[PDB]
């Protein structure tokens, strides 16, 4: 109520900034400060007071504010400049609702509230936060996975390499974006449905270079499917590049397939344990998974004994064939 | 001082940029040089409109002085208007012609003040004796068409003229025959050739600018093909500089006949009407690169090579 | 989810277009179709975009969404008085398949400071887009195709709002030069007994440092007598009918100028029905064959998503 | 080293 | 190829 | 006559060749210049061709590899290739004919279908590869890829023949 004096008006509103709580934000105090905005215009002590009111209660104000970079007040540690201007200067005139995502600052704030977590405004911020990567590990909801499919399939299609005008700076950001994907697929231990759909359309369109190491780790964390579906889409287009590129590519295929033999056999080792539901015996399903992986190793074993004839007994390929049979 | 002719003075200040503003006012040579350095050219452009309108008031400019500035603005900026060509014919029984510039400026003035009552006529003489003519068309009542002028380029001895396209098409037989009587000719023929560059249209017609002379591991098997597809373009076009033409409309009423299909239009007697336009800059050296590219045949068609020769681009093609 | 799996394997294989297609029928305007609304949609310049299907979209929450959009696009002009107001208008009777969701209109109509002048027009639709309907859930609303009329700066500030509310993303649409020849052959397969425009083609030569354009005009009564000598099996437009129709147009150009236009790139097809361009520019000039062209644009809009 | 040339041309032949 |  | 066969005369002593068939003259020249950068143990002799049938030359060696560089942005590169594979022998198709479809990186301005060159390769039993030769980084991956096909077709490795290259480059869809 000291805002009726116009000469004290930056001096009152700095005291109003430091003493505001959730119960102090009142809708008639919204109404008077919108009337003071209409009479005497834009002032930086009144716009910063409404910026805290949008920081505390956004539902009570119908007038949206800009979010521009302003210091808003006296700040940035100028206490010696305050004391030099203190002599003679400017002294003459149970809850079933939801929890907000921006209030998660660190690790134990999500440990206390996991049963009430809302949905964000975009799916691109799931890859930014590692605390949101813990939410994907234990939620098997259907529209939270389909909207993540609808975003990242459009991300890999428009912002790819050969759809651009050959910029090296955007290819560095595409290399930095693929480093986020290969740490998210390893933290989840299943590959995304966007990522194996992109490799269905890029393996006819790939030549063997231009961030080879980020593309051969993208094929390394694909989940398990049938053997007859993989071989026209992956293993035909892999074998067109395997026997024809250099031997550093020939070693990097078998380093990718030995990590593909890690994560496929890791899922099949515990799929027997977590399924008591079907009363039928699982020997047809394990027998249907028997010839899917025995024709996997005999295809890469056909890749190993044919590429030995290509280079005519080099030991540098022979170290990484026997590392594949260590798995 | 009339307001409507003073609006045209402040319009042409707004239509010139500030980098070539010193080029126009030194060739306009009506103001003295002490007043050009008095007006600061480094200030705001609306102050240049306010400072030059006091200089036009105290020196008492007229409708011929403001139209003298319009010729110099369109001389250095010839890109905004197209140029159609007129062809005058010499009559029989004539061996030499009598031309005089004082006999040309009064006979062209009296032929336009007689037909219409409001025709603004302004002249300017340039290098190698070329007369540059502005015509402002007024119909019966109003002061004439100041925003949309009409330009006639005439080189004082040629029977060829470069006239711009007016937006009033009904005065175009009136403008053509008025140049015919004052230059001692008897027939005007509108020849169909137009472009946006006046310096290239005087190069393709007058033909004085066109010619200025006085490992065995990458081996081809196409020895008979490689220098065959470029030997036609060197004996016709060559690596010589060429004039610029950017438009050619090809009106085809031709038929369809080929030895591959025996059931596709085998009974048609009606003509297949077509119109083919080319919209690309520097077309004469753009079509010479298709023949070493392999996407065109080395016997090139003579319709694309007779364009500096036959001196038009509007062609009408008949074929069975 | 299992029908989401079966739609990938048609896209992962090389086959995605049938070689024998159907001639489009005469779409008669019904009594439920508004005649005064479809005249506003004609003779306009449009820019196409493809969009993922929306989330929590209701037909009764348009009054709240009109007030949030009017409070945001004024604020995006202030970060960089405005008497503008958006109108969410719903259209009826355009659908031919009953499982399609309802299309609607988004305008920006300026207020009366003295009908206002329309500055921007957005249009969400799904015409014969049945292949993406069983790949989504029943909570999702499937409107893949989007058409915009106006500036691109007004498109990006309203397209920011669909990213932060409905969890979606706009992508630019592009039509290949192979697919311009099929829609030119569909426009010459039409039936007409009225006033017609001229069939306009334009090719661009890729083997030049500069641009080289050829304007090419065909009379449509001459195009109809050229079509039925090629078209010998009625009811179907086959693979060999279109490729022999483009070859006799190239052989008509070959005997005059000796320039092969089959190495060039077709970029603009403008007939009596509509005009097309490869970056998503369209000008629909007919109301009888309206939904036949727009079902073909949703035939391409699902293919850029999948 | 001509013996590698003889063995390589012998295997090629 | 004549031009009329 | 004007016919082509891969086996009429002698190859030579450590000397192979490649018949670059295409319509573009500036695009296949940069592919021909980039194969000489990657060194090998064999003498390379790059032949450039416009369209089959070739003129009757008598100074031609034995041909080990014919590649058909078609353009996906051009129908003129496809219609000349359809006239090119009429005058060929069936012994070319035992692992000695490779295909190159240029323009695969630009899926906005393409002028022929992707399924057409698959169906052209399925009925003729030829491998099909996609590359964009407008990028100098992509062209050196392509110029590496033409050498290791040419090491198989000239017989420079033991045990791998020309029809062993056809069995490794097979393409068939899944029968399930």
């Amino acid at each position: 109520a000291s805002l009726q004096d116009d000469a004290l008006c930056p001096y009152v509103c700095h005291l109003l900034y430091l003493l505001t709580k959730k119960e102090n934000v009142k809708p008639f105090r919204v109404r008077k400060l919108l009337d003071l905005q209409a009479k005497m215009g834009m002032q930086p002590h009144l716009q910063a007071l409404l910026s805290l009111y949008k920081f505390f209660a956004p539902a009570l104000i119908s007038v949206s504010l800009p979010v521009r970079k302003k210091i808003y007040f006296k700040n940035s540690e100028n206490l010696w400049k305050t004391a030099l201007l203190a002599v003679k200067q400017r002294n003459r005139g149970n809850r079933s609702g939801s929890f907000p995502l921006e209030q998660l600052q660190s690790f134990p704030q999500l440990l206390q509230n996991i049963h009430c977590l809302e949905l964000p405004s975009q799916m691109g911020s799931v890859l930014n936060n590692s605390l949101l990567l813990h939410y994907i590990n234990c939620v098997r909801d259907e529209p939270v996975l389909l909207r993540f499919y609808y975003w990242l399939s459009q991300t890999l299609q428009e912002e790819c390499i050969w759809y651009k005008v050959n910029n090296y700076e955007h290819g560095k950001e595409f290399t930095n974006f693929l480093d986020t994907i290969i740490r998210a697929e390893c933290f989840l231990q299943e590959g995304f449905y966007s990522c194996e759909a992109f490799l269905y359309k890029s393996l006819p369109l790939w030549d063997g270079l231009c961030c080879r190491s980020q593309f051969l780790q993208l094929v390394s964390w694909i989940p398990f499917s049938s053997f007859s579906e993989v071989k026209p889409l992956l293993f035909d287009h892999l074998a067109q590049l395997f026997f024809t590129s250099t031997i550093y590519f020939k070693c990097s295929v078998l380093q990718s397939l030995k990590e593909l033999l890690q994560n496929w056999l890791l899922w099949l080792s515990m799929d027997i344990h977590m399924k008591p539901v079907t009363n039928s015996p699982l020997e047809t399903t394990l027998g249907g998974s028997m010839n899917s992986v025995s024709k996997l190793i005999h295809y890469v074993g056909w890749l190993s004994t044919t590429a030995m004839r290509l280079e005519s007994n080099n030991t540098f390929l022979l170290h990484f064939i026997l590392d594949f049979y260590e798995k | 001082m009339d307001e409507t002719v003073a609006e045209f003075i402040k319009r042409t200040i707004l239509k010139i940029p500030m980098n070539e503003l010193t080029t126009i006012l030194k060739a306009w040579d009506f103001l003295s040089e002490n007043q050009l350095q008095t007006v600061n050219f480094r200030q705001r452009k609306e102050s240049v409109v306010q400072h030059l309108i006091h200089l036009c008031e105290e020196k008492r400019a007229s409708i011929s002085d403001a139209a003298l500035l319009d010729i110099i603005y369109m001389q250095f900026h010839q890109h905004q208007k197209v140029w159609e060509v007129f062809q005058m014919s010499k009559g029989p029984g004539e061996d030499v012609d009598l031309f005089d510039m004082k006999q040309f400026k009064n006979s062209f003035k009296k032929i336009l003040q007689r037909a219409l009552k409001n025709v603004t006529v302004s002249f300017r003489e340039t290098e190698e004796n070329a007369v540059w003519i502005r015509i402002a068309w007024g119909t019966q009542y109003t002061k004439p068409n100041q925003y949309k002028p009409t330009y006639v380029v005439y080189y004082s001895q040629t029977p060829y003229a470069f006239t711009s396209s007016s937006m009033l098409r009904r005065n175009t037989p009136l403008l053509g025959q008025a140049l015919t009587i004052a230059s001692k000719h008897h027939q005007i023929v509108k020849m169909d050739l137009r472009s946006r560059y006046l310096d290239s249209l005087k190069a393709i017609v007058f033909k004085q600018y066109n010619q200025t002379f006085e490992d065995s591991r990458i081996i081809h098997e196409n020895i008979v093909e490689k220098e065959r597809v470029q030997r036609i373009t060197q004996e016709t076009f060559g690596d010589y500089p060429q004039p610029q033409l950017e438009f050619a409309q090809y009106k085809l009423e031709t038929k369809f006949k080929s030895g591959l299909n025996g059931s596709i239009l085998a009974e048609r007697e009606e003509p297949l009407r077509c119109l083919i336009k080319f919209s690309s800059p520097h077309l004469l050296e753009a079509l010479k690169s298709l023949a070493p590219a392999g996407i065109a045949d080395a016997p090139l068609s003579p319709l694309l090579t007779c364009i500096p020769n036959k001196r038009m681009n509007y062609f009408k093609i008949r074929d069975k | 989810l299992q029908k989401r799996l079966e739609s990938v394997r048609k896209q992962s294989s090389f086959i995605l277009t049938p070689p024998r297609r159907k001639i489009p029928q005469c779409s008669q305007l019904q009594e439920d179709v508004d005649p005064q609304k479809v005249a506003f949609l004609l003779h306009k310049q449009w820019t196409l975009y493809s969009l993922t299907p929306l989330y929590k979209f209701s037909y009764s929450n348009l009054k709240e969404y009109s007030r949030l959009l009017n409070a945001f696009i004024v604020a995006e002009k202030q970060k960089g008085d405005f008497n503008i107001k958006v109108i969410f208008s719903t259209l009826l009777g355009m659908k031919g398949t009953q499982r399609d969701p309802e299309a609607f209109l988004v305008q920006i109509v300026s207020k009366s400071q003295l009908e206002g002048k329309v500055l921007w027009t957005g249009w969400f639709c799904c015409v014969f887009g049945d292949s993406l309907l069983e790949t989504v859930s029943e909570d999702f609303t499937c409107l893949p195709l989007f058409l915009a009329n106006g500036a691109e700066s007004n498109t990006a500030i309203i397209g920011t709002w669909f990213q932060k509310t409905f969890d979606c993303y706009f992508s630019p649409l592009a039509i290949n030069a192979f697919n311009l020849s099929w829609m030119a052959a569909m426009w010459t397969a039409c039936k007409m007994d009225h006033y017609v425009a001229t069939t306009e083609f334009l090719w661009s030569v890729p083997c030049s440092p500069q641009s080289l354009d050829i304007s090419f005009a065909i009379h449509p009564e001459d195009a109809k007598a050229l079509w039925d000598s090629v078209h010998k099996t009625p009811g179907e437009v086959t693979q060999e009918e279109v490729d022999l129709f483009m070859d006799c147009l190239y052989s008509h150009f070959h005997r005059h100028f000796k320039i092969h236009l089959s190495a060039t790139r077709l970029v603009r097809v403008s007939t009596s029905v509509a005009s097309a361009h490869t970056d998503g520019k369209i000008k629909i000039l007919c109301h009888k064959y309206l939904i036949g062209v727009l079902a073909y644009l949703t035939e391409l809009a699902i293919f850029q998503i999948e | 080293d001509r013996m590698t040339l003889l063995l390589r041309l012998r295997a090629q032949t | 190829f004549i031009i009329d | 006559m004007s016919v082509l066969r891969p086996l009429d005369k002698l190859p030579g002593l450590n000397t192979a060749t490649i018949l670059l068939v295409g319509t573009e003259d500036a695009l296949l020249q940069q592919l021909a210049d980039s194969m000489l950068k990657e060194d090998c143990a064999s003498e390379l002799k790059v032949h450039l061709a416009k369209s089959l049938p070739l003129p009757s030359s008598v100074n031609r060696p034995r041909i080990d590899l014919i590649v058909f560089v078609v353009n996906l942005h051009s129908k003129y590169s496809l219609q000349n290739t359809e006239e090119s594979l009429r005058h060929v022998d069936a012994s070319f198709f035992l692992g000695k004919v490779c295909f190159l479809a240029t323009g695969a990186g630009r899926e906005s301005h393409c002028s022929i279908h992707r399924h057409t060159v698959v169906k052209l390769a399925h009925t003729y039993q030829s491998p099909l590869l996609y590359c964009d030769l407008e990028v100098e980084g992509f062209r050196a991956t392509m110029a590496q890829r033409l050498v290791r096909v040419l090491q198989i077709c000239a017989g420079h490795v033991p045990g791998v023949s020309a029809l062993n290259l056809l069995s490794l480059l097979r393409s068939s869809e899944g029968p399930s």
